[PDB]
């Protein structure tokens, strides 16, 4: 086509004729902005350089020698790491700054003037908050006690806080949910870890496994002193097993490390700390293995498990994964399921990637009743010889 | 107890037995033992794997075993369990003439050895016995005869192979220089130094350090005679005569 | 002594030891079975010959009795075991009844062997399958085929251990009634079967076959590479249905 | 890790025993049917290939002339108990002289479903419980009985059950089709029409077996012949 | 055509903003743009000021101040000052102060990671498939799993499934598993990641896990990405003595991949590949499905395969005549693809010390006589 060939010349040189002045016009790069608002924030910034009190050297108080006196008092440590007497601030309020706040003082003349902005010690800690994902309570089967129960501890009691109050309850703070590999222990914290709109932390069992001695335990106390302040958070435990451990003596300080991490957060859950009002959970799949005073009650207070999925169940889950690819009209899913054994979720999801296979590898645009029964075999007989669910279950 | 069982008669994930496949490394320790049939007789060759200056021999062959006037057979592997199957052998192969009043058949007691061999792997719970055997031997059915049994259990019949130390090398080279039929005595034991002298690491071969027995027919009755050791220095002397006369190209 | 539970329940519903004898069959040889209305020819696959060893004592086709034989294809330390029992109750059998020994009847004795061990003391499971052959007192054909549970269906066709599946997929489609209509068809048929998993060409397939009211013939390697040319004789007469 | 043969769970019940349930869920499925005309077992055979003789696959066996049995599980370990049975009705008959109630038959082969035992015992003793569930249905002089046997030793009788790979969902469908005034034909073919929603291939005559046991009558197989005439009317 | 027809807009979309910015500028100050943005750029040299000062931004205060941390570790309170992307302002990140005042004029660079240079690869693996003789099963359900979904995403879009999630090739030693790693590195023109399973233990605690974690960062950052782990085995068999708390520490290491590998983190686009060859020897919830997807296995090659392969390495080279291509294959049993290459190699080198060309029957018995003993001798 000469005329739209035509066309096609023009359509790359002028758009690039476009780019060419918007460049000739603007001109960025390996510039630290897109260069368009801040040439008026540069007029802002000479305000910033008369800005004199900035730069502020930042310290923390240790000591307050004198309050009720005219004239207070303070002991900054600073972090040239020594350290000073001090005046109070030249303006904020002396009831405002107590010891141990982090502060920020002059440099010139050491004068405490903006209190922070504290625990800055949270800087790994600083990247376990979340950030909402995918999967919704609906994309979940075997929706029997097993999450209905989970709601009513962890999402119940921060949507209608006035119902638990009114009877004169507390409702219990822990949740632990354990289950052989492949069950929706992590799925259904997916799931409630959204719905919840409520601050969400979770920590991955192995990242407070630490290189020097009793900073894994720092990092536990870093996340609650955290957690209190932004009032009404989750924790979620992922795949404790890693300072999960349970005590015991044996040889040459065995896991005397990483036990001693657990101690710490065994001993903010239950020690004297009232604690604000943080919900916990806890998802391993080896809930043998834990510390029975992890475990006990009024720490982790209702434990959920999560069995394989029965007959019913199963059926239920083919649904929730197939109805989302195109099958022929008729597949007994009820089929599939008495043809399955004790299976995962996790097998399942399987089963129906590979029904699309076979009706992808053969060039047909649609999984048919035959699809399922050959990738139902494929991915259960043969790949079942080595499955986890076998020996994982025991430790369940 | 539970704690401190083995579980040697157990299958693996994989579709194989443990103990019965780490036995076959422990065979593959011994002493090369090699074995080539012939039309007219069949040989034995071992190499002494315990050899020093203070060390002594008392018995005809440190190796070679006589289990009935017919037939004899070497061992390869732990040599304590080695005393133990040449003694049922004896004992299986009396029981036979006890009955029938005949000399047994060759292949019928190689069997009957592993029917003990495989009943250790199979039930019990004891560790399996780590040895494999050549047996030469002569019978009024099928002559002269070479087989092979395995810890496993399994035997097969051979017309000349190999067992322990280096036993793939060796076979190599036989599956080359051996011609089914056409083979005399004389020509096996020229064979039979070859192929040892190239699985063995020293310099050469000396009388002192291998054993050949022979088991030949002669006037309707059976004889098994090891070769002394001049015998033997005749066969070293015309390989290195061979080896001189092998660059005869150039 | 040893009293051990070696095969016990899994949690999930399985038993394992039973299982992984599943795969010391898979180990195994190929061997098939074919049956026609006079004849039942079973091949195995590999003589395992190493142009060292004798052909008399790798076979791996045995007779139990006069009109039963069987192959094996898993451990063969395990299969002599049980063929030797077989064989003494093969014998108990014609003293106490005259008759001799149906082809059903040595199977459910081979079968209910292996499903002893394993639920006895001490003992692993028998690692070996078998197609069990033979002509009742009725000159009919029998196929039966076992395996480690000791379980046994009798078969038109079937085909045990090594590459079975690939060889049960090729004899769904060409066994039918213009096959296997006379003894030279039926022989072709299992030849035909086996070279689909024989990477050596047809001088690597022993073959026995059994016929009506006579005992088993071993067929030497002559015959067999005979049929063997016939059939390439037939891939290139194919040549006139694609022109 | 690895404990007894006779362990309890802290739960409370013996772990083997609780596991060999599960290998029923393995199994092919069954439906008995208790009627006061007789009993009837209806038991799909689950052909593998095509190349299977359909027929040398029994998971209906006779234990008298009157008590029959349908298997369901691992078949393999059937044989041990049906052969206990057998010696049982027969031994009963050659003292007593008359049949055996089908109830005490069933109670004879449940004293073997808790006997394994790895040690202390004979070098014969099982060591594993049995795999397989069982219905036998006979008749006697309590006119027709039906009882259900699981690898855990608990009989117990039944008017009409369901085993195997589809006991829950064949259970609830008996549950709206079953009631007391029953004639044999409407149960016969009540059970096929179950049997043929839960079953993954057609119904043929090649697909199933079915036994009856009358009153007026033994028990009595059905060749492929009666079938045809029993899935015309379905 | 149509997109012609957008051009006729697009273009006066342009013709427009063309007419504002040369107006103002010559409103601003009599000039061209970029000459009054240069003005404003050298006076921000001015405001920027040299030197510059590398710290570390360890939090940010949202009034645009933030605690960063000097060379010496002082903390500073400053402002975030002009001409600087908020969005570049992470914790961790390294940043630009005024020597002099202290405030972040910004993160104008390009800051450098030395562990992608040990991760990624630059490469060209010669070994393309149809190198990979007769394993073909092998070559593909791969291709179903990599390659072929980033070539046609359309496909698994239209059937409504996702497209499968890792892979374990796994066998006997020498088969090919790292050969058909090659196979697809070369050719998806994805980041291709590589590490060996050993490299996930190392002498101080506590590292496997953090290895691990920046192992997937690196291959998130450079979606869509491939991470082959070359032997995974040889984190829970072999041992080192150099970590401290044995085997209690390589669970943890693992217990961390096997988190990043399904968890908790929302992902995407991170293909894995497990080669290994004790594959028994793995914790299930490792190769649990739905974690890895797909267990290629790679069995020794046939007799036939066994000849192709042996046919392809010869390919490159000049044979003499006498040489049976079939009664060296056959001579031994049991040959991996790597055992072949292996009799072809030596040969080859015998005739490489001999000056010539051809490869003679002779040379290759030498050789698998010497490949044999290799076999046999240092098992
Ligand atoms: N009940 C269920 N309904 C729907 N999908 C399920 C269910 N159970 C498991 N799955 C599927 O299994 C996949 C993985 O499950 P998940 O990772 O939550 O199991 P897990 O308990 O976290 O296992 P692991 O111990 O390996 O972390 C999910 O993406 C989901 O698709
Ligand atoms: N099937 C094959 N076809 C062609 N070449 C092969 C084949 N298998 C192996 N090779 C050759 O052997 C060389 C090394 O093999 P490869 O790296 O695949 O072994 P591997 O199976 O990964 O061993 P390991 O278990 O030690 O990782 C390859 O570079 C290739 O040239
Ligand atoms: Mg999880
Ligand atoms: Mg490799």
């Amino acid at each position: 086509q000469s005329t739209y060939s035509r066309q096609i010349k023009q359509v790359e040189d002028d758009i690039q004729q476009l780019l060419k002045k918007i460049n000739e016009l603007t001109g960025i790069k390996e510039s630290d902005t897109g260069l368009a608002p801040p040439a008026l924030w540069d007029l802002a910034a000479d305000k910033q350089t008369l800005q004199s009190e900035q730069p502020l050297q930042v310290a923390r108080c240790t000591k307050i020698i004198n309050a009720d006196s005219e004239d207070p008092k303070y002991i900054i440590n600073v972090k040239q790491f020594a350290k000073f007497v001090v005046d109070l601030s030249d303006q904020v309020a002396p009831t405002d700054i107590e010891e141990g706040m982090r502060v920020g003082v002059d440099r010139n003349k050491y004068q405490i003037h903006i209190p922070l902005p504290p625990k800055i010690d949270p800087t790994v800690t600083m990247m376990q908050v979340e950030e909402k994902p995918d999967v919704t309570y609906s994309d979940v089967g075997g929706c029997k006690e097993q999450i209905e129960k989970l709601r009513e501890v962890v999402e119940t009691p921060l949507l209608h806080p006035e119902r638990f109050v009114n009877l004169g309850i507390e409702p219990p703070k822990g949740v632990l949910l354990f289950g052989p590999p492949g069950t929706g222990k992590t799925l259904c914290a997916r799931a409630v870890a959204n719905r919840t709109d409520a601050c969400f932390i979770r920590v991955i069992g192995s990242e407070l496994v630490q290189k020097y001695v009793g900073e894994g335990a720092r990092m536990v106390r870093e996340l609650f002193e955290m957690a209190r302040t932004k009032k009404a958070c989750l924790i979620f435990f992922d795949e404790i097993d890693a300072i999960g451990g349970a005590r015991f003596d044996d040889g040459a300080g065995g896991d005397n490390e990483v036990q001693r991490t657990m101690l710490e957060l065994i001993n903010q859950l239950d020690g004297f700390d009232p604690r604000g009002n943080i919900k916990v959970l806890m998802a391993t799949n080896r809930p043998d293995t834990l510390d029975p005073a992890l475990m006990r009650p009024g720490r982790l207070d209702r434990k959920i498990e999560f069995s394989l999925p029965d007959l019913e169940g199963r059926t239920h889950i083919f649904k929730i994964h197939a109805r989302s690819m195109s099958v022929e009209r008729d597949i007994r899913f009820e089929l599939l399921a008495r043809l399955c054994p004790n299976s995962t979720g996790a097998e399942i999801r399987s089963v129906c990637t590979e029904a699309g296979m076979f009706a992808i590898r053969a060039r047909r645009k649609i999984a048919t009743e035959k699809d399922f029964l050959e990738a139902v075999n494929k991915v259960i007989k043969s790949y079942a010889k080595f499955s986890a669910t076998p020996r994982y279950m025991t430790y369940n | 107890s539970r704690r401190y069982d083995s579980r040697t008669t157990i299958f693996s994930p994989e579709g194989r037995l443990y103990q019965v496949e780490y036995a076959m490394e422990a065979i593959g320790h011994a002493g090369t033992c090699l074995g080539i049939l012939a039309n007219d007789g069949v040989l034995l060759a071992a190499e002494r794997r315990n050899i020093h200056k203070l060390l002594d021999e008392v018995f005809f062959s440190e190796k070679i075993y006589k289990l009935n006037e017919d037939m004899a057979c070497s061992v390869a592997g732990i040599t304590s369990d080695a005393n133990v199957l040449t003694n049922e052998l004896r004992l299986i192969a009396q029981r036979y003439l006890l009955q029938y009043q005949e000399p047994i058949p060759c292949e019928q007691l190689v069997t009957a050895l592993c029917d003990i061999k495989q009943a250790y792997t199979q039930f019990g719970g004891k560790r399996p016995f780590g040895v494999s055997l050549l047996y030469i031997g002569w019978d009024k059915h099928y002559g002269f005869q070479l087989y092979q049994s395995d810890p496993s259990g399994n035997y097969g019949g051979w017309k000349a192979t190999c067992i322990g130390n280096n036993s793939a090398a060796a076979v190599s080279m036989l599956k080359q220089d051996y011609k089914e039929g056409e083979m005399t005595l004389k020509s096996a034991l020229a064979l039979a130094i070859k192929v040892l002298n190239k699985t063995m690491d020293v310099s050469k071969l000396s009388a002192e350090k291998v054993e050949i027995a022979t088991l030949t027919r002669e006037n309707g009755k059976t004889v098994i005679r090891v070769l002394k050791q001049k015998e033997v220095e005749q066969l070293i002397k015309k390989h290195e005569e061979e080896e001189a006369k092998a660059e005869r190209e150039k | 002594s040893y009293d051990r539970a070696i095969t016990v329940f899994s949690p999930d519903g399985h038993l394992f030891q039973v299982e992984y004898a599943q795969e010391a069959v898979k180990k195994g040889s190929t061997a098939v079975g074919v049956r026609g209305r006079d004849i039942v020819v079973l091949g195995v696959e590999k003589k395992s010959v190493a142009k060292l060893q004798d052909e008399r004592t790798v076979r791996k086709i045995c007779a139990l009795d006069d009109n039963v034989c069987m192959a094996f294809a898993g451990l063969t330390a395990d299969a002599r075991i049980v063929i030797n029992r077989a064989r003494v109750e093969c014998q108990s059998h014609r003293l106490t009844v005259e008759d001799p020994v149906t082809v059903e009847y040595i199977t459910r004795y081979i079968a209910s062997l292996k499903q002893r061990y394993t639920q006895s003391n001490g003992r692993r499971p028998f690692g070996i399958s078998a197609l069990i052959v033979g002509f009742d007192f009725d000159g009919t054909p029998r196929l039966y085929q076992t395996d480690p549970s000791g379980t046994y269906h009798a078969w038109k066709a079937n085909a045990i251990g090594r590459g079975a599946k690939s060889v049960r997929e090729f004899l769904e489609k060409n066994y039918t009634d213009e096959a296997i209509e006379t003894d030279d068809l039926t022989i072709k048929l299992v030849i035909k079967a086996l070279l689909e998993v024989v990477q050596s060409g047809g001088k690597n397939i022993e073959l026995a076959v059994m016929r009506r009211d006579q005992s088993l013939k071993i067929l030497n390697p002559e015959e067999i590479e005979k049929y063997v040319a016939e059939i390439e004789k037939e891939k290139e007469e194919n040549e006139k249905k694609k022109q | 890790y690895d404990r007894g043969v006779n362990t309890f769970s802290p739960e409370g019940r013996l772990f083997q025993v609780e596991y060999a349930i599960e290998a029923i869920k393995l199994g092919s499925t069954a439906i008995g049917i208790q009627t006061s005309e007789g009993v009837c077992l209806a038991v799909e055979k689950r052909i593998t290939s095509p190349l299977m003789e359909p027929s040398s696959i029994e998971k209906i066996v006779e234990i008298d002339a009157h008590i029959g049995c349908a298997m369901s599980g691992l078949i393999a370990d059937a044989k041990t108990l049906i052969d206990k049975a057998r010696v049982e009705t027969q031994n009963h008959w050659f003292t007593y002289n008359e049949t055996m109630t089908v109830e005490s038959v069933t109670q004879a082969v449940s004293n073997l479903a808790l006997q394994f035992g790895e040690e202390d015992a004979d070098p014969g003793a099982m060591s594993r419980p049995f795999g397989v569930a069982l219905l036998f249905g006979g008749v006697d002089e309590k006119g027709p009985q039906l009882f259900h046997m699981d690898p855990s030793g608990t009989f117990v009788q039944c008017d009409a059950r369901a085993i195997g790979s589809a006991s829950e969902g064949a259970q609830s469908s008996l549950q709206e089709v079953y009631h007391k005034s029953m004639t044999l034909k409407e149960a016969i073919k009540s059970s096929l029409i179950i049997l043929k929603q839960v079953m993954e291939e057609k119904l043929n005559a090649t697909n199933i077996e079915l036994a009856t046991v009358q009153p007026g009558q033994n028990f009595h197989m059905f060749t492929k012949e009666e079938l045809e005439e029993v899935i015309k009317d379905i | 055509t149509q997109c012609r027809l957008k051009l006729l807009k697009l273009e006066r979309i342009k013709d427009y903003l063309l007419m504002e910015e040369e107006f103002i500028r010559n409103q601003e100050q009599m000039k061209p743009l970029e000459e009054k943005q240069e003005e404003e750029r050298s006076k921000v040299d001015d405001l920027r000021g040299t030197p510059m000062s590398v710290g570390t931004l360890e939090e940010i205060i949202d009034d645009n101040h933030a605690i960063v941390s000097t060379s010496v570790g002082s903390e500073h309170y400053v402002s975030i000052l002009s001409f600087v992307d908020k969005d570049l302002l992470e914790p961790g990140c390294s940043v630009l102060l005024n020597h002099k005042v202290h405030a972040v004029i910004g993160v104008l660079m390009d800051d450098t990671d030395p562990l992608v240079t040990v991760m990624k690869v630059e490469k060209a693996p010669q070994e393309t498939y149809a190198d990979i003789g007769g394993l073909d099963n092998q070559i593909q359900e791969i291709k179903e799993s990599v390659e072929l979904p980033l070539t046609h995403p359309e496909y698994y879009e239209e059937m409504g499934i996702k497209p499968p999630k890792g892979v374990i090739l796994y066998g006997p030693p020498g088969t090919g598993k790292t050969l058909l790693a090659k196979a697809v590195a070369n050719q998806t023109s994805a980041t291709f990641l590589r590490v060996v399973g050993s490299e996930l233990i190392q002498k101080y605690l506590g590292d496997g896990p953090k290895l691990v974690r920046e192992l997937f960062r690196v291959a998130e950052e450079h979606a869509p990405s491939i991470v082959f782990i070359d032997e995974i085995d040889a984190i829970g068999t072999k041992r080192y003595d150099s970590n401290s708390g044995g085997e209690r520490e390589i669970q943890r290491t693992m217990l961390e991949l096997l988190n990043q590998l399904d968890g908790f983190d929302s992902r995407g686009d991170v293909k894995v590949i497990m080669a290994t060859n004790r594959i028994e020897t793995l914790d299930p919830a490792l190769i649990r499905p739905g974690r890895i997807d797909r267990k290629i296995e790679f069995p020794l090659p046939d007799e036939k395969t066994k000849k192709r392969i042996f046919q392809i390495h010869t390919s490159r080279m000049t044979l003499a005549d006498d040489v049976t291509l079939d009664d060296l294959i056959m001579a031994k049993d049991d040959l991996s693809g790597a055992d072949i290459k292996a009799i072809c190699t030596e040969a080859g080198l015998m005739a490489l010390r001999e000056r010539r060309m051809k490869v003679t029957n002779e040379d290759f018995k030498k050789s698998k006589e010497n490949v044999l003993y290799k076999k046999q001798e240092g098992t």
